[PDB]
Protein backbone atom coordinates (compact mmCIF):
# COMPACT_ATOMS: atom_id res chain seq x y z
CA UNK A 1 0.00 0.00 0.00
CA UNK A 2 1.17 3.73 -0.68
CA UNK A 3 -0.23 6.74 0.08
CA UNK A 4 -0.93 10.30 -1.65
CA UNK A 5 -0.64 11.63 1.95
CA UNK A 6 2.03 11.44 4.56
CA UNK A 7 4.31 12.87 6.81
CA UNK A 8 7.43 12.77 8.22
CA UNK A 9 10.27 13.80 10.89
CA UNK A 10 13.57 13.59 8.75
CA UNK A 11 12.45 14.31 5.55
CA UNK A 12 9.58 13.25 2.25
CA UNK A 13 9.55 12.43 -1.09
CA UNK A 14 6.97 12.91 -3.32
CA UNK A 15 6.72 11.47 -7.08
CA UNK A 16 4.11 10.48 -9.57
CA UNK A 17 5.36 6.74 -9.14
CA UNK A 18 5.61 4.48 -6.30
CA UNK A 19 8.70 2.76 -7.30
CA UNK A 20 10.70 6.00 -8.15
CA UNK A 21 9.03 7.34 -4.46
CA UNK A 22 10.72 3.89 -3.03
CA UNK A 23 14.62 4.56 -4.58
CA UNK A 24 14.19 8.51 -3.81
CA UNK A 25 13.10 7.37 0.39
CA UNK A 26 15.34 4.95 0.44
CA UNK A 27 18.18 7.14 -0.72
CA UNK A 28 17.68 9.50 2.69
CA UNK A 29 16.90 6.78 4.66
CA UNK A 30 20.72 5.78 4.00
CA UNK A 31 21.80 9.02 4.75
CA UNK A 32 22.01 10.64 1.32
CA UNK A 33 20.52 14.40 0.66
CA UNK A 34 17.58 15.54 -1.13
CA UNK A 35 19.80 16.37 -3.98
CA UNK A 36 20.96 12.42 -4.02
CA UNK A 37 17.47 11.19 -3.43
CA UNK A 38 16.60 14.11 -6.47
CA UNK A 39 19.21 12.22 -8.90
CA UNK A 40 17.95 8.68 -7.51
CA UNK A 41 13.99 9.16 -8.40
CA UNK A 42 15.11 11.01 -11.99
CA UNK A 43 16.87 7.46 -12.92
CA UNK A 44 13.92 5.67 -11.27
CA UNK A 45 11.05 7.63 -13.39
CA UNK A 46 12.93 7.39 -16.47
CA UNK A 47 12.75 3.71 -16.04
CA UNK A 48 8.80 3.56 -14.76
CA UNK A 49 7.43 6.18 -15.89
CA UNK A 50 9.20 6.39 -19.54
CA UNK A 51 7.08 8.44 -21.59
CA UNK A 52 7.22 11.65 -19.21
CA UNK A 53 10.73 12.10 -18.60
CA UNK A 54 14.15 10.69 -18.63
CA UNK A 55 17.68 11.14 -20.24
CA UNK A 56 16.42 11.68 -23.91
CA UNK A 57 14.92 15.19 -22.37
CA UNK A 58 15.04 18.22 -20.17
CA UNK A 59 13.62 20.01 -17.08
CA UNK A 60 14.13 22.46 -14.40
CA UNK A 61 15.72 21.48 -11.41
CA UNK A 62 14.82 23.94 -8.07
CA UNK A 63 17.42 23.35 -5.31
CA UNK A 64 17.30 25.73 -1.97
CA UNK A 65 20.60 24.71 -0.19
CA UNK A 66 19.85 24.34 3.47
CA UNK A 67 23.65 25.22 4.07
CA UNK A 68 24.00 28.52 1.82
CA UNK A 69 20.73 29.13 1.99
CA UNK A 70 20.59 30.08 -1.88
CA UNK A 71 18.14 28.87 -4.25
CA UNK A 72 19.12 28.40 -7.66
CA UNK A 73 17.67 26.01 -10.68
CA UNK A 74 19.94 23.84 -12.67
CA UNK A 75 18.37 24.44 -16.26
CA UNK A 76 18.92 21.43 -18.65
CA UNK A 77 16.61 22.43 -21.54
CA UNK A 78 17.30 21.14 -24.48
CA UNK A 79 18.86 23.42 -27.08
CA UNK A 80 18.09 23.43 -30.92
CA UNK A 81 20.95 21.86 -32.79
CA UNK A 82 23.48 24.32 -35.05
CA UNK A 83 21.55 23.13 -38.15
CA UNK A 84 18.22 24.38 -36.81
CA UNK A 85 16.39 27.72 -38.87
CA UNK A 86 14.05 29.74 -38.22
CA UNK A 87 11.82 28.42 -41.00
CA UNK A 88 12.18 24.53 -39.80
CA UNK A 89 8.66 24.18 -38.95
CA UNK A 90 7.09 26.04 -42.40
CA UNK A 91 5.99 24.00 -45.35
CA UNK A 92 7.24 25.46 -49.01
CA UNK A 93 4.55 27.59 -49.07
CA UNK A 94 5.82 29.13 -45.30
CA UNK A 95 2.78 28.09 -43.77
CA UNK A 96 2.81 25.84 -40.13
CA UNK A 97 3.43 22.06 -40.86
CA UNK A 98 0.32 20.75 -38.31
CA UNK A 99 1.76 20.20 -34.78
CA UNK A 100 0.83 16.65 -34.81
CA UNK A 101 2.81 15.72 -38.01
CA UNK A 102 5.77 17.63 -36.34
CA UNK A 103 6.01 15.86 -32.85
CA UNK A 104 7.35 12.92 -34.90
CA UNK A 105 9.93 14.30 -37.02
CA UNK A 106 13.85 14.85 -36.14
CA UNK A 107 13.42 18.13 -36.38
CA UNK A 108 11.22 18.31 -33.02
CA UNK A 109 14.29 16.62 -31.13
CA UNK A 110 16.64 19.18 -28.69
CA UNK A 111 19.93 18.56 -27.35
CA UNK A 112 18.82 17.08 -24.26
CA UNK A 113 20.21 17.89 -21.33
CA UNK A 114 18.36 15.45 -18.30
CA UNK A 115 21.82 14.16 -17.48
CA UNK A 116 24.00 16.58 -17.34
CA UNK A 117 21.71 18.24 -15.34
CA UNK A 118 22.21 15.53 -12.75
CA UNK A 119 25.55 15.30 -13.09
CA UNK A 120 25.71 19.41 -11.95
CA UNK A 121 23.09 18.45 -9.10
CA UNK A 122 26.08 15.88 -8.03
CA UNK A 123 28.58 17.93 -8.54
CA UNK A 124 27.21 20.92 -6.43
CA UNK A 125 25.54 19.07 -3.42
CA UNK A 126 25.94 15.40 -4.03
CA UNK A 127 26.81 13.44 -1.21
CA UNK A 128 26.62 10.35 -3.07
CA UNK A 129 28.00 8.52 -6.17
CA UNK A 130 25.79 8.59 -9.56
CA UNK A 131 27.02 5.44 -9.84
CA UNK A 132 25.15 4.55 -6.47
CA UNK A 133 21.81 6.28 -7.42
CA UNK A 134 21.87 4.83 -11.15
CA UNK A 135 22.26 1.13 -9.81
CA UNK A 136 18.48 0.66 -8.43
CA UNK A 137 17.10 1.94 -12.36
CA UNK A 138 19.47 -0.17 -13.66
CA UNK A 139 17.88 -2.86 -11.81
CA UNK A 140 14.34 -1.52 -13.02
CA UNK A 141 15.22 -1.79 -16.74
CA UNK A 142 17.13 -4.75 -17.01
CA UNK A 143 14.56 -6.98 -14.88
CA UNK A 144 11.70 -5.43 -15.64
CA UNK A 145 8.72 -4.02 -12.95
CA UNK A 146 4.77 -4.31 -14.12
CA UNK A 147 3.24 -1.38 -15.82
CA UNK A 148 0.66 0.84 -14.01
CA UNK A 149 -2.23 2.24 -15.02
CA UNK A 150 -0.99 5.49 -16.47
CA UNK A 151 1.91 3.99 -18.44
CA UNK A 152 -0.51 1.04 -19.81
CA UNK A 153 -3.09 4.07 -20.98
CA UNK A 154 -0.09 5.59 -22.50
CA UNK A 155 1.08 2.78 -24.40
CA UNK A 156 -2.19 2.15 -25.69
CA UNK A 157 -2.85 5.93 -26.76
CA UNK A 158 0.39 6.53 -28.56
CA UNK A 159 0.48 3.23 -30.00
CA UNK A 160 1.19 4.85 -33.96
CA UNK A 161 4.11 7.22 -33.15
CA UNK A 162 5.46 4.01 -31.35
CA UNK A 163 5.20 1.94 -34.23
CA UNK A 164 6.98 3.56 -36.42
CA UNK A 165 10.24 3.17 -34.39
CA UNK A 166 12.93 0.71 -32.42
CA UNK A 167 10.21 1.74 -29.82
CA UNK A 168 8.20 -1.03 -31.06
CA UNK A 169 10.45 -3.72 -29.60
CA UNK A 170 10.03 -2.73 -25.94
CA UNK A 171 6.32 -1.40 -25.67
CA UNK A 172 4.54 -3.30 -28.93
CA UNK A 173 6.17 -6.05 -28.49
CA UNK A 174 4.47 -9.04 -30.57
CA UNK A 175 2.58 -5.97 -32.40
CA UNK A 176 0.66 -5.88 -28.97
CA UNK A 177 0.66 -3.24 -26.28
CA UNK A 178 1.74 -3.75 -22.80
CA UNK A 179 -1.22 -3.79 -20.69
CA UNK A 180 -1.87 -2.89 -17.34
CA UNK A 181 0.45 -5.26 -14.55
CA UNK A 182 2.96 -6.90 -17.42
CA UNK A 183 6.44 -6.58 -16.69
CA UNK A 184 8.33 -3.82 -18.92
CA UNK A 185 11.70 -4.94 -19.46
CA UNK A 186 14.06 -2.15 -21.28
CA UNK A 187 17.31 -3.87 -21.88
CA UNK A 188 18.99 -1.72 -24.16
CA UNK A 189 18.20 1.27 -21.80
CA UNK A 190 19.68 -0.91 -18.81
CA UNK A 191 22.97 -0.96 -20.90
CA UNK A 192 23.10 2.70 -21.45
CA UNK A 193 22.78 3.51 -17.89
CA UNK A 194 25.55 0.99 -17.31
CA UNK A 195 27.56 2.77 -19.83
CA UNK A 196 26.72 6.30 -17.88
CA UNK A 197 27.77 4.52 -14.56
CA UNK A 198 31.16 3.09 -16.25
CA UNK A 199 32.49 5.47 -18.09
CA UNK A 200 30.26 8.85 -16.96
CA UNK A 201 28.30 11.14 -18.77
CA UNK A 202 30.61 11.02 -21.53
CA UNK A 203 28.65 7.59 -22.08
CA UNK A 204 26.01 10.02 -23.67
CA UNK A 205 27.51 13.02 -24.74
CA UNK A 206 30.49 11.54 -26.85
CA UNK A 207 31.46 8.72 -28.21
CA UNK A 208 29.40 5.54 -29.94
CA UNK A 209 26.17 6.32 -28.73
CA UNK A 210 26.30 10.11 -29.48
CA UNK A 211 26.61 8.85 -33.13
CA UNK A 212 23.89 6.60 -32.92
CA UNK A 213 21.51 8.97 -31.82
CA UNK A 214 23.28 12.08 -33.74
CA UNK A 215 22.49 9.33 -36.80
CA UNK A 216 19.16 8.53 -35.96
CA UNK A 217 18.09 11.94 -35.29
CA UNK A 218 18.79 12.69 -39.37
CA UNK A 219 17.41 9.34 -40.52
CA UNK A 220 14.43 11.18 -39.33
CA UNK A 221 14.97 14.23 -40.74
CA UNK A 222 16.78 16.39 -38.27
CA UNK A 223 19.86 18.56 -38.14
CA UNK A 224 21.82 16.96 -35.07
CA UNK A 225 25.19 15.85 -35.19
CA UNK A 226 27.77 15.13 -32.43
CA UNK A 227 29.10 18.51 -32.24
CA UNK A 228 25.80 19.62 -31.03
CA UNK A 229 26.10 16.96 -28.39
CA UNK A 230 29.67 17.58 -27.50
CA UNK A 231 28.98 21.43 -27.56
CA UNK A 232 25.93 20.89 -24.51
CA UNK A 233 26.10 22.42 -21.52
CA UNK A 234 23.21 23.49 -19.06
CA UNK A 235 23.03 26.98 -17.54
CA UNK A 236 22.79 27.65 -13.88
CA UNK A 237 19.38 30.14 -13.60
CA UNK A 238 18.93 32.64 -10.88
CA UNK A 239 15.10 32.17 -9.62
CA UNK A 240 12.75 35.12 -9.94
CA UNK A 241 11.13 35.93 -6.95
CA UNK A 242 7.77 37.56 -6.15
CA UNK A 243 5.68 38.65 -2.81
CA UNK A 244 2.13 36.76 -2.57
CA UNK A 245 0.45 37.10 1.05
CA UNK A 246 3.60 36.78 2.84
CA UNK A 247 4.80 34.47 0.93
CA UNK A 248 8.15 34.82 -0.78
CA UNK A 249 7.62 32.97 -3.88
CA UNK A 250 11.06 31.63 -5.78
CA UNK A 251 10.30 30.24 -8.95
CA UNK A 252 11.18 29.61 -12.51
CA UNK A 253 12.75 32.43 -14.86
CA UNK A 254 12.52 32.18 -18.93
CA UNK A 255 13.42 30.14 -21.00
CA UNK A 256 10.41 29.03 -18.90
CA UNK A 257 7.43 31.48 -19.30
CA UNK A 258 6.48 29.79 -15.63
CA UNK A 259 7.49 31.98 -13.01
CA UNK A 260 6.92 35.23 -14.68
CA UNK A 261 2.96 34.46 -15.38
CA UNK A 262 2.50 32.72 -12.13
CA UNK A 263 3.32 35.60 -10.37
CA UNK A 264 1.67 38.05 -13.37
CA UNK A 265 -1.68 36.00 -12.36
CA UNK A 266 -1.20 35.88 -8.56
CA UNK A 267 -0.66 39.86 -8.52
CA UNK A 268 -3.77 39.92 -10.51
CA UNK A 269 -6.09 38.00 -8.91
CA UNK A 270 -4.86 39.39 -5.31
CA UNK A 271 -6.74 42.44 -6.34
CA UNK A 272 -10.02 40.64 -6.42
CA UNK A 273 -9.52 39.30 -2.44
CA UNK A 274 -11.13 35.90 -3.93
CA UNK A 275 -11.35 34.05 -0.75
CA UNK A 276 -14.74 36.69 -0.52
CA UNK A 277 -16.47 34.31 -3.30
CA UNK A 278 -17.40 30.53 -2.59
CA UNK A 279 -14.81 28.54 -3.74
CA UNK A 280 -17.33 26.77 -6.26
CA UNK A 281 -18.60 29.93 -7.04
CA UNK A 282 -19.43 31.39 -10.90
CA UNK A 283 -16.97 34.48 -9.54
CA UNK A 284 -14.22 33.14 -9.08
CA UNK A 285 -13.95 30.97 -12.19
CA UNK A 286 -15.00 34.08 -14.35
CA UNK A 287 -11.66 36.04 -12.48
CA UNK A 288 -9.80 32.99 -12.82
CA UNK A 289 -10.38 32.70 -16.64
CA UNK A 290 -10.52 36.45 -16.82
CA UNK A 291 -7.10 36.46 -15.46
CA UNK A 292 -5.70 33.74 -17.79
CA UNK A 293 -6.53 34.94 -21.18
CA UNK A 294 -4.94 38.16 -20.19
CA UNK A 295 -1.92 36.51 -18.64
CA UNK A 296 -1.17 33.89 -21.62
CA UNK A 297 -1.57 36.71 -24.11
CA UNK A 298 1.27 38.61 -22.83
CA UNK A 299 3.36 35.34 -22.92
CA UNK A 300 2.92 34.83 -26.26
CA UNK A 301 3.80 38.19 -27.22
CA UNK A 302 7.11 38.96 -25.17
CA UNK A 303 8.80 34.80 -23.82
CA UNK A 304 11.59 33.44 -24.75
CA UNK A 305 15.31 32.09 -24.23
CA UNK A 306 16.67 35.87 -22.37
CA UNK A 307 20.47 34.53 -24.01
CA UNK A 308 18.30 35.79 -27.14
CA UNK A 309 15.56 38.23 -26.62
CA UNK A 310 14.21 40.33 -24.15
CA UNK A 311 11.55 39.41 -21.84
CA UNK A 312 10.03 42.66 -20.19
CA UNK A 313 9.88 41.63 -16.97
CA UNK A 314 10.15 44.54 -15.34
CA UNK A 315 7.05 46.07 -16.96
CA UNK A 316 5.35 42.63 -16.98
CA UNK A 317 5.15 42.54 -13.11
CA UNK A 318 5.19 46.33 -12.59
CA UNK A 319 2.45 47.28 -9.78
CA UNK A 320 0.81 49.78 -12.53
CA UNK A 321 0.94 46.86 -15.32
CA UNK A 322 -0.79 45.00 -12.91
CA UNK A 323 -3.56 47.54 -11.79
CA UNK A 324 -4.31 47.86 -15.47
CA UNK A 325 -4.56 44.56 -16.81
CA UNK A 326 -6.80 43.89 -13.75
CA UNK A 327 -8.86 46.89 -14.41
CA UNK A 328 -9.44 45.06 -17.80
CA UNK A 329 -11.62 42.64 -15.89
CA UNK A 330 -15.05 42.93 -14.92
CA UNK A 331 -17.29 39.99 -13.46
CA UNK A 332 -20.62 40.42 -15.49
CA UNK A 333 -18.49 40.36 -19.09
CA UNK A 334 -15.89 38.57 -20.65
CA UNK A 335 -13.28 40.29 -23.08
CA UNK A 336 -13.99 38.91 -25.81
CA UNK A 337 -10.61 40.01 -27.63
CA UNK A 338 -8.07 40.17 -25.14
CA UNK A 339 -4.64 40.63 -25.92
CA UNK A 340 -0.97 41.49 -24.97
CA UNK A 341 -0.53 44.40 -23.12
CA UNK A 342 2.47 46.78 -23.05
CA UNK A 343 4.77 46.47 -21.03
CA UNK A 344 6.98 48.77 -21.79
CA UNK A 345 4.98 51.72 -20.61
CA UNK A 346 6.47 50.42 -17.42
CA UNK A 347 10.39 49.93 -18.34
CA UNK A 348 13.22 50.54 -20.46
CA UNK A 349 14.09 49.44 -24.01
CA UNK A 350 12.13 47.80 -26.70
CA UNK A 351 11.37 44.44 -28.23
CA UNK A 352 14.13 42.74 -30.13
CA UNK A 353 11.47 40.94 -32.29
CA UNK A 354 7.75 41.28 -33.40
CA UNK A 355 4.46 39.76 -32.84
CA UNK A 356 3.54 37.64 -35.53
CA UNK A 357 0.56 35.68 -34.46
CA UNK A 358 0.97 31.30 -34.12
CA UNK A 359 -1.63 29.42 -36.40
CA UNK B 1 6.31 15.19 -17.95
CA UNK B 2 6.26 14.95 -14.22
CA UNK B 3 7.07 16.75 -11.06
CA UNK B 4 8.57 15.56 -8.10
CA UNK B 5 9.82 16.58 -5.06
CA UNK B 6 12.11 15.85 -1.83
CA UNK B 7 13.41 18.01 1.50
CA UNK B 8 15.88 16.59 3.96
CA UNK B 9 16.97 17.00 7.15
CA UNK B 10 19.43 19.05 6.64
CA UNK B 11 16.94 21.53 5.05
CA UNK B 12 18.07 20.88 1.47
CA UNK B 13 14.86 21.31 -0.62
CA UNK B 14 14.23 20.15 -4.24
CA UNK B 15 11.48 20.72 -6.85
CA UNK B 16 11.93 19.39 -10.11
CA UNK B 17 10.32 19.11 -13.21
CA UNK B 18 11.23 17.22 -16.46
CA UNK B 19 9.64 16.22 -19.31
CA UNK B 20 10.74 14.47 -23.00
CA UNK B 21 7.82 16.82 -24.23
CA UNK B 22 4.84 15.11 -25.51
CA UNK B 23 3.95 11.52 -23.98
CA UNK B 24 6.72 9.29 -25.49
CA UNK B 25 8.24 12.26 -27.26
CA UNK B 26 8.66 12.29 -30.96
CA UNK B 27 8.94 8.29 -30.49
CA UNK B 28 12.21 8.15 -31.55
CA UNK B 29 13.89 5.55 -29.77
CA UNK B 30 17.97 5.45 -30.06
CA UNK B 31 18.43 1.96 -31.53
CA UNK B 32 20.36 -0.58 -29.12
CA UNK B 33 20.55 2.02 -26.74
CA UNK B 34 16.69 2.00 -25.40
CA UNK B 35 16.74 6.11 -25.45
CA UNK B 36 13.37 7.76 -25.84
CA UNK B 37 14.05 11.10 -28.14
CA UNK B 38 12.42 14.22 -26.75
CA UNK B 39 10.23 16.36 -29.38
CA UNK B 40 10.75 19.61 -27.02
CA UNK B 41 12.17 21.87 -30.06
CA UNK B 42 8.13 22.15 -31.19
CA UNK B 43 8.09 24.29 -28.03
CA UNK B 44 9.12 26.93 -30.57
CA UNK B 45 6.88 29.42 -32.67
CA UNK B 46 6.35 27.46 -35.99
CA UNK B 47 6.02 30.98 -38.00
CA UNK B 48 9.23 32.95 -37.00
CA UNK B 49 9.88 36.65 -35.89
CA UNK B 50 8.62 36.73 -32.29
CA UNK B 51 10.45 35.86 -29.04
CA UNK B 52 10.04 32.02 -28.96
CA UNK B 53 11.08 31.60 -32.66
CA UNK B 54 13.37 28.70 -33.65
CA UNK B 55 17.33 30.01 -33.76
CA UNK B 56 20.07 27.46 -33.66
CA UNK B 57 21.39 26.95 -29.79
CA UNK B 58 18.75 28.73 -28.51
CA UNK B 59 16.13 26.81 -25.84
CA UNK B 60 12.25 26.20 -26.69
CA UNK B 61 9.96 28.27 -24.10
CA UNK B 62 9.04 26.01 -21.66
CA UNK B 63 5.53 26.58 -19.22
CA UNK B 64 7.12 24.33 -16.61
CA UNK B 65 7.29 25.85 -13.05
CA UNK B 66 8.93 24.28 -10.09
CA UNK B 67 8.33 26.91 -7.18
CA UNK B 68 9.29 27.22 -3.61
CA UNK B 69 7.73 29.67 -1.10
CA UNK B 70 9.51 30.44 1.96
CA UNK B 71 8.35 32.39 5.12
CA UNK B 72 10.36 33.54 7.28
CA UNK B 73 13.10 32.97 5.39
CA UNK B 74 12.45 29.59 5.60
CA UNK B 75 11.38 27.17 2.83
CA UNK B 76 8.08 25.95 3.64
CA UNK B 77 5.70 24.94 0.87
CA UNK B 78 7.43 23.24 -2.74
CA UNK B 79 4.85 23.24 -5.92
CA UNK B 80 4.88 21.85 -9.70
CA UNK B 81 3.06 20.07 -12.08
CA UNK B 82 3.32 18.77 -15.28
CA UNK B 83 0.87 19.74 -17.95
CA UNK B 84 2.73 21.79 -20.74
CA UNK B 85 0.85 25.57 -20.93
CA UNK B 86 -1.68 24.43 -18.25
CA UNK B 87 0.93 24.29 -15.57
CA UNK B 88 1.08 27.64 -14.53
CA UNK B 89 -2.29 27.15 -14.19
CA UNK B 90 -2.01 24.35 -12.19
CA UNK B 91 0.41 25.21 -10.06
CA UNK B 92 -1.37 28.98 -9.48
CA UNK B 93 -4.46 26.86 -8.06
CA UNK B 94 -2.88 25.14 -6.10
CA UNK B 95 -1.42 28.19 -4.33
CA UNK B 96 -4.74 29.80 -4.29
CA UNK B 97 -6.30 27.32 -2.75
CA UNK B 98 -3.66 26.28 -0.05
CA UNK B 99 -3.65 30.32 0.44
CA UNK B 100 -6.20 32.22 -0.41
CA UNK B 101 -8.65 30.22 0.70
CA UNK B 102 -6.56 28.43 3.25
CA UNK B 103 -7.02 25.15 2.38
CA UNK B 104 -5.37 21.97 3.71
CA UNK B 105 -2.84 21.14 1.06
CA UNK B 106 -4.44 17.70 -0.47
CA UNK B 107 -7.58 19.78 -0.60
CA UNK B 108 -6.14 22.21 -2.19
CA UNK B 109 -4.11 19.66 -4.48
CA UNK B 110 -7.40 17.71 -5.39
CA UNK B 111 -9.54 21.26 -5.71
CA UNK B 112 -10.95 21.13 -9.18
CA UNK B 113 -9.10 23.50 -11.55
CA UNK B 114 -9.84 24.95 -15.13
CA UNK B 115 -7.53 25.78 -17.84
CA UNK B 116 -7.84 28.67 -20.48
CA UNK B 117 -5.39 30.27 -22.78
CA UNK B 118 -7.37 32.00 -25.36
CA UNK B 119 -11.31 32.64 -26.38
CA UNK B 120 -11.15 28.97 -28.21
CA UNK B 121 -9.59 26.75 -26.05
CA UNK B 122 -11.13 25.76 -21.92
CA UNK B 123 -10.62 22.57 -20.01
CA UNK B 124 -12.35 21.78 -16.71
CA UNK B 125 -11.91 19.47 -14.45
CA UNK B 126 -15.03 17.63 -12.74
CA UNK B 127 -16.32 19.05 -9.76
CA UNK B 128 -16.67 22.22 -11.98
CA UNK B 129 -20.12 22.75 -11.42
CA UNK B 130 -22.77 22.53 -14.17
CA UNK B 131 -24.64 25.56 -13.22
CA UNK B 132 -21.20 27.52 -13.27
CA UNK B 133 -20.68 25.68 -16.90
CA UNK B 134 -23.95 27.57 -17.82
CA UNK B 135 -23.24 30.67 -16.26
CA UNK B 136 -19.60 31.27 -17.94
CA UNK B 137 -20.53 29.68 -21.86
CA UNK B 138 -23.47 32.16 -20.96
CA UNK B 139 -21.17 35.18 -20.70
CA UNK B 140 -19.21 33.82 -23.93
CA UNK B 141 -16.92 31.24 -22.60
CA UNK B 142 -16.24 28.06 -23.69
CA UNK B 143 -16.32 25.24 -21.86
CA UNK B 144 -16.62 21.99 -23.21
CA UNK B 145 -19.53 19.31 -22.88
CA UNK B 146 -16.78 16.86 -20.75
CA UNK B 147 -14.17 17.18 -18.46
CA UNK B 148 -10.35 16.46 -18.71
CA UNK B 149 -7.76 16.24 -15.42
CA UNK B 150 -5.31 19.20 -15.31
CA UNK B 151 -1.92 18.61 -13.93
CA UNK B 152 -0.42 16.48 -11.53
CA UNK B 153 0.76 18.45 -8.53
CA UNK B 154 3.21 16.90 -5.98
CA UNK B 155 3.87 19.37 -3.14
CA UNK B 156 6.06 19.06 0.10
CA UNK B 157 5.20 21.63 3.12
CA UNK B 158 7.41 22.14 5.90
CA UNK B 159 6.77 22.99 9.48
CA UNK B 160 10.10 24.78 10.64
CA UNK B 161 8.07 25.47 14.33
CA UNK B 162 7.32 21.21 14.60
CA UNK B 163 10.04 20.13 12.84
CA UNK B 164 8.35 18.14 10.32
CA UNK B 165 7.38 17.03 6.48
CA UNK B 166 3.75 16.38 4.60
CA UNK B 167 4.25 15.43 1.25
CA UNK B 168 1.15 15.28 -1.14
CA UNK B 169 0.72 13.48 -4.83
CA UNK B 170 -1.87 14.52 -6.69
CA UNK B 171 -5.02 11.63 -7.49
CA UNK B 172 -4.69 12.42 -11.26
CA UNK B 173 -2.03 10.08 -11.54
CA UNK B 174 -0.60 6.55 -8.99
CA UNK B 175 2.22 9.21 -7.52
CA UNK B 176 2.80 8.35 -3.74
CA UNK B 177 4.29 10.23 -1.08
CA UNK B 178 7.00 9.20 1.55
CA UNK B 179 7.71 10.61 4.73
CA UNK B 180 10.96 9.64 6.46
CA UNK B 181 11.39 8.71 10.05
CA UNK B 182 14.83 7.64 10.67
CA UNK B 183 15.67 4.64 13.39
Amino acid sequence: EYKQVDVGKDGMVATAHPLASEIGADVLKKGGNAIDAAVAIQFALNVTEPMMSGIGGGGFMMVYDGKTKDTTIIDSRERAPAGATPDMFLDENGKAIPFSERVTKGTAVGVPGTLKGLEEALDKWGTRSMKQLITPSIKLAEKGFPIDSVLAEAISDYQEKLSRTAAKDVFLPNGEPLKEGDTLIQKDLAKTFKLIRSKGTDAFYKGKFAKTLSDTVQDFGGSMTEKDLENYDITIDEPIWGDYQGYQIATTPPPSSGGIFLLQMLKILDHFNLSQYDVRSWEKYQLLAETMHLSYADRASYAGDPEFVNVPLKGLLHPDYIKERQQLINLDQVNKKPKAGDPWKYQEGSANYKQVEQP
Amino acid sequence: TTHFTVADRWGNVVSYTTTIEQLFGTGIMVPDYGVILNNELTDFDAIPGGANEVQPNKRPLSSMTPTILFKDDKPVLTVGSPGGATIISSVLQTILYHIEYGMELKAAVEEPRIYTNSMSSYRYEDGVPKDVLSKLNGMGHKFGTSPVDIGNVQSISIDHENGTFKGVADSSRNGAAIGINLK
